[PDB]
DNA sequence: GCACTGGCCGCCATACTGGAGAATCCCGGTGCCGAGGCCGCTCAATTGGTCGTAGACAGCTCTAGCACCGCTTAAACGCACGTACGCGCTGTCCCCCGCGTTTTAACCGCCAAGGGGATTACTCCCTAGTCTCCAGGCACGTGTCAGATATATACATCCTGTCATGTAAGTATTAAG
DNA sequence: CTTAATACTTACATGACAGGATGTATATATCTGACACGTGCCTGGAGACTAGGGAGTAATCCCCTTGGCGGTTAAAACGCGGGGGACAGCGCGTACGTGCGTTTAAGCGGTGCTAGAGCTGTCTACGACCAATTGAGCGGCCTCGGCACCGGGATTCTCCAGTATGGCGGCCAGTGC
C-alpha cells in the first residue's frame, strides 16, 4: 500500500519525445526538471498573486500571467512565451 | 518632442560628488561614460518592469508605487514611498 | 658617524663579483649585514648610487637609475 | 601667493560633506528629460508623477553609490587609490549583474 | 445523456496539464478567483521553456553521443545560454559542475 | 445587552492593531484560515521592532541635539546595529546617505 | 470628500510616545516606518504562508509564524521577539 | 556518539579539489582555515533554518524536502531534491 | 632521472579533469560527521536523511566554487594568480555577507 | 723638503616647527511652515452565536537510519626539493584634482490648460461549487541495452637534450703622443 | 717607450628543434541495473448548471501633471598647473606544487534494531461568516516653535617660511718617506 505523489515524468518525457524521438532521460534529470517545472511555475504564479495584490484584483486571467512573463522572462524568450501562450489560448478559445 | 542625448545630462560634476559619497579620493577619466552605462542599464531594467506594472493598469501615467515595485522586484527594495 | 657609504658600497660590489652585477636589494642586505640603518638612508643609497654610476667606479647590469644590478668598472 | 590645498585633501573635505548630507547629489530637470527620453523607447507620451521621478532619483543614486563602495573595496584592494573601469566590471560581476 | 471526456490540455493542443497547473493555483493560495485562460497561458509557458531547455539538454547530450541526459548536460544547457542564465543565475543544479572556462593568465605563455 | 466594546490591541496590551493586522493576514492570501493567537504574536513582533528602531532614532537625534527625527537619522540608527543592517541589507532609505566611513589608507599620514 | 486611506500614523506614534514621549518625527521619517512596518509585515507573512504550505496546513497560527521570525530576524532579535510575542498571547488568553 | 572537532574533517586536499572545480591556479596555505570558516558560518545558517523547519514539523530526523527549504528561502536555490 | 612536470601544468590538469567531471568532490562520512557535529548544537539526537545530507554536499560545494570563482576575479584583478584570504573576504563582502 | 692624508671646519641639501589663512564649528537672531493637536466623520473592529471542519491525539506498521563488523585499497599526509610568485623599491611618465574665470540652464516662481486618474454606477461574463462519471498518470512489475567498466592502441604535450647563434668578454696589436 | 684604441677570437647565455614519457584520448568487449515499457487502478480531471459576484465600461471632475516665460545664479564647462598616482622592471625570498612513500580511514558489503515516518481513525477544539454597533482612527484645519536661513566670531585644519641636522666638500697641518 502506497500513497501517490505528483509529478511531471510523463510529460516531460511526451515534450523531450516531441522534440527528441531519440533521445532519452535520466532519473536524476526528471529529478532536476521536476524541481525546475515546480519553481518556474511557482515564481509565475507567485508574481501574479502579487499584481492582482498591486492592482486590487482577486481574478487572476493570462493577463496578468503574460504580465508577470514579460515581468520575469528577460530578453526574446518573453517574446516568445507570449508567442505560444498567444497561439495556446487562442486554441483554447476556439475549442 | 523627441530627445537624442540626455544622457550626457547627467554631469560629470555630479558622477565626481555621487563618488565623494562612495567615499572615492580619485577618479579617472574614463569612469564617467562606463557610469552612464551602468545607469542606463539599470534604469532600463527598472522601467522596463515599472512601464509593464504601468499599461498592466491600463494607465498611461507613471506612478511612484510602480517604481517602488519595480525596485521590490529587483531586489533593491526602497524605504519612503511604500504607499 | 664614520665613513661615507660609498666605499662601504665597493666592498659590497667586490664581496662576491658573481656573473652578473650586484643588486640593489643585494647592496641593501650587505649594509645590513655589515652594520648600516639603510632604514632612513634609503634616498641617500638612491644617490649613491646614482654618483656611483655617473663616476663610472661602477657600471650597472640591467637596470636604471638605481633599481637593477651594478657591477664593477673593467679596471 | 593664492593660497591652494594639496591634492585629496580638498576631495576627502567633499567625501566628508557630502557623506554627512543628506540631499541628492544629480540636478534634477535634466534626470527627468533622461527619465522620459529612455521610457518613451518603450510606450509613447508616458507621462510621470514628479514623486514616481524622485523616487526612480533615489533608487537611482542608492544603487551608484552602492556599486561606489564596492568599487572602492576593489580599488584598495588592488592597492590603488583611484578607481578605474575593470573595477567597475569586477563589482558587476562579483554582484552576478 | 453525457458528452465524452475532453481534456483541456489536448484543446490548447498542449501536453502540459491544464487541470493540474490549474488546480495548484487553487491550492497555492494566490488568488480567490482564476480566469479560465491563465492555467492554459501558464502551461503553455512552462511547455515552451521546457521544450526549449530539454532541445538544448538533447542537442547537448548529441554532442556528448549519449543517448540520454544526464544533469551534466542541463547545467551546460543552462550556462551557456544568456536568457537561460539570467533565468537562472541563483540555481544549483546537483552534480551539475560548471562550465569549461579558465581565465586568460592562467594559461601558460 | 452588549458588553463594552473592549480592544484586542488592548486585550494584549499592545499598540500595532490587532484587527487591522488580522484583516491584512485574512485578504492578503496566505491561508484561508488564520488562528487566533497569529496576529497577537505579529503584532508584537512588529511593535518590539520598532521599539528599538525608534528608540535608536531619538537616541541619535538627540547625539545630533534634534527633538525631531530625520531620515538621516534613520539611515544612522539602522546601520549602526548589525542584526538590523542584516535584517534590512538589502533596502533603501529615502535621503538617509551612508555613515561616515572612510578607508584607513585614505587619510593622509 | 475622499475615501480613508488607510495607514500607521497612530500606532508609531504611540510607540513613539512610549519609548522617547519628548522628541518628535519628520513626515518622511514617518513614511519610511510605514515602509518598515508593511515590508517586515509581507515578509513574515510570506513565510508563513510557505510553512502552512509546507506541512499542508490550512491555518496561520502563533507556531509557524514563530518559526518564520526565527529564520528570519538574527538572534537576540529572534529570541526577544519571541519573548514579547508569548507574554503578549499569554495576555491574550487571559483576555 | 560525543562530536569533538570534525571541521578538519574537510580534508585540505579536498580544498584543493574545489579550487580546481573554482579555477584556482595556485592557493596559498593560509586558505584552509577561513574556507573552513566559511562554509562552517554557511553551514550554521542552512542548518539553524533546516532544524528551524524540523522541529517545526515536530520531526527528530531531518529531511532533505526542509533543506531544499532552507536554501530556497536563502536564495540559493538546489535542484533535484523533490522539490 | 624520474620524470617531473613544471609547477602548474599538473595543476590546470586537475582543473580540466575536475571542472570536466560532476561528482561529490570531498569524502562523504567527514562530511556526514560534521553535519551532524554541527546539528547537535543546536538540537540534540538528530537523525538525518542519507539524501539530505547528499543534498547539503551539491549544496556546500556549488556555494564554495561560486565563492572560488568570485575569489579568482579578486585575484586576477589585484595581478596576482595566487589567492589570499583576503580576497575571500572581499567577495564575502561586497556579496553582502 | 715635499707630498699624502686624516682631521677638522665651513657650506649645502633635507627634515622639524611656528605662524598665517580659511573652512568649518559654534554662537546668536528671525521668520516660517510642517508637526501636532483638535474636530467632525465613517467604517472597520467588535461581539456573539453558529457551524462546519482541521489538525491533534492515539495507535499501528514498517522501513530506513543507525549501529556494528570485516576487508580493501584510495587517499591523507608528510616531506623534500624546486621554481615560481608576492611584493617591495624605484623611477618615470602622465593624468587627473584644485582653482580660477566664463557661461548657461536649473531653480524658482508664476501662470494657463487639459489628460487622465479616479471614483460611482450599472449590467454582465465568468467562475466556483457540486454532483456524477470515467480515463490517465501513478504504483508496480519486468526485461534489457546504454553506458560503466575493462583492456589494448595512438597521439598530445610537455619537458628536456642538443646544436646553432648572439653576445660578452678576454686578448694581441699598433699607432700616436 | 708607453698606453689606450681596435679588431679578433672564444666561452657562455639564449634559443630553435627533435624526441621520448606519459597522460589522455580512442577503439573494442561485457554485463548490468536503471531506463523504459506493459498493467491494474482510482481518483483527479471533466461536464452541466447555477448562484453569484468581480469586473468591464460609461460619465465626470478636478487635479495634478504638462506646457511655457523671466531672473539669477551656482553649477557646469574650459583651461593651467602641477603634484600625485599608477605602474613597469627587477630582484629576492619564500611558499606552495609536484612527486615519492606511508597510514589510515573512507568506502563497500553484510546483519540486525528500532524509532520514528507515515498512514488511519476521532473528535473536539476552533476559526470563519454574519448582523448590528460604536468608537477608534482618519480627513481636514490652524497655530507655533523647532528649525531653516542668515549673520558674526573661534577653532582647528592646511600649507608654507623659517630653523636644526646630516652629509658633502675643502683646507690644513702632521708625519713619513
Amino acid at each position: 500500500k502506497r500513497s501517490r505523489k505528483e509529478s511531471y515524468s510523463v510529460y516531460v518525457y511526451k515534450v523531450l519525445k516531441q522534440v527528441h524521438p531519440d533521445t532519452g532521460i535520466s532519473s536524476k534529470a526528471m529529478g532536476i526538471m521536476n524541481s525546475f517545472v515546480n519553481d518556474i511555475f511557482e515564481r509565475i504564479a507567485g508574481e501574479a498573486s502579487r499584481l492582482a495584490h498591486y492592482n486590487k484584483r482577486s481574478t487572476i486571467t493570462s493577463r496578468e500571467i503574460q504580465t508577470a512573463v514579460r515581468l520575469l522572462l528577460p530578453g526574446e524568450l518573453a517574446k516568445h512565451a507570449v508567442s505560444e501562450g498567444t497561439k495556446a489560448v487562442t486554441k483554447y478559445t476556439s475549442a | 518632442k523627441v530627445l537624442r542625448d540626455n544622457i550626457q545630462g547627467i554631469t560629470k560634476p555630479a558622477i565626481r560628488r555621487l563618488a565623494r559619497r562612495g567615499g572615492v579620493k580619485r577618479i579617472s577619466g574614463l569612469i564617467y561614460e562606463e557610469t552612464r552605462g551602468v545607469l542606463k542599464v539599470f534604469l532600463e531594467n527598472v522601467i522596463r518592469d515599472a512601464v509593464t506594472y504601468t499599461e498592466h493598469a491600463k494607465r498611461k501615467t507613471v506612478t511612484a508605487m510602480d517604481v517602488v515595485y519595480a525596485l521590490k522586484r529587483q531586489g533593491r527594495t526602497l524605504y519612503g514611498f511604500g504607499g | 658617524s664614520g665613513p661615507p657609504v660609498s666605499e662601504l658600497i665597493t666592498k659590497a660590489v667586490a664581496a662576491s663579483k658573481e656573473r652578473s652585477g650586484v643588486s640593489l636589494a643585494a647592496l641593501k642586505k650587505a649594509l645590513a649585514a655589515a652594520g648600516y640603518d639603510v632604514e632612513k638612508n634609503n634616498s641617500r643609497i638612491k644617490l649613491g648610487l646614482k654618483s656611483l654610476v655617473s663616476k663610472g667606479t661602477l657600471v650597472q647590469t640591467k637596470g636604471t637609475g638605481a633599481s637593477g644590478s651594478f657591477k664593477l668598472n673593467k679596471k | 601667493k593664492p593660497h591652494r590645498y594639496r591634492p585629496g585633501t580638498v576631495a576627502l573635505r567633499e567625501i566628508r560633506r557630502y557623506q554627512k548630507s543628506t540631499e541628492l547629489l544629480i540636478r534634477k530637470l535634466p534626470f527627468q528629460r533622461l527619465v522620459r527620453e529612455i521610457a518613451q523607447d518603450f510606450k509613447t507620451d508616458l507621462r510621470f508623477q514628479s514623486s514616481a521621478v524622485m523616487a526612480l532619483q533615489e533608487a537611482s543614486e542608492a544603487y551608484l553609490v552602492g556599486l561606489f563602495e564596492d568599487t572602492n573595496l576593489a580599488a584598495i584592494h588592488a592597492k590603488r587609490v583611484t578607481i578605474m573601469p575593470k573595477d567597475i566590471q569586477l563589482a558587476r560581476r562579483i554582484r552576478g549583474e | 445523456a453525457r458528452a465524452k471526456a475532453k481534456t483541456r490540455s489536448s484543446r490548447a493542443g498542449l501536453q502540459f496539464p491544464v487541470g493540474r497547473v490549474h488546480r495548484l493555483l487553487r491550492k497555492g493560495n494566490y488568488s480567490e478567483r482564476v480566469g479560465a485562460g491563465a492555467p492554459v497561458y501558464l502551461a503553455a509557458v512552462l511547455e515552451y521553456l521546457t521544450a526549449e531547455i530539454l532541445e538544448l539538454a538533447g542537442n547537448a547530450a548529441r554532442d556528448n553521443k549519449k543517448t540520454r541526459i544526464i544533469p551534466r548536460h542541463l547545467q551546460l544547457a543552462i550556462r551557456n545560454d544568456e536568457e537561460l542564465n539570467k533565468l537562472l543565475g541563483r540555481v544549483t543544479i546537483a552534480q551539475g559542475g560548471v562550465l569549461p572556462n579558465i581565465q586568460a593568465v592562467l594559461l601558460p605563455k
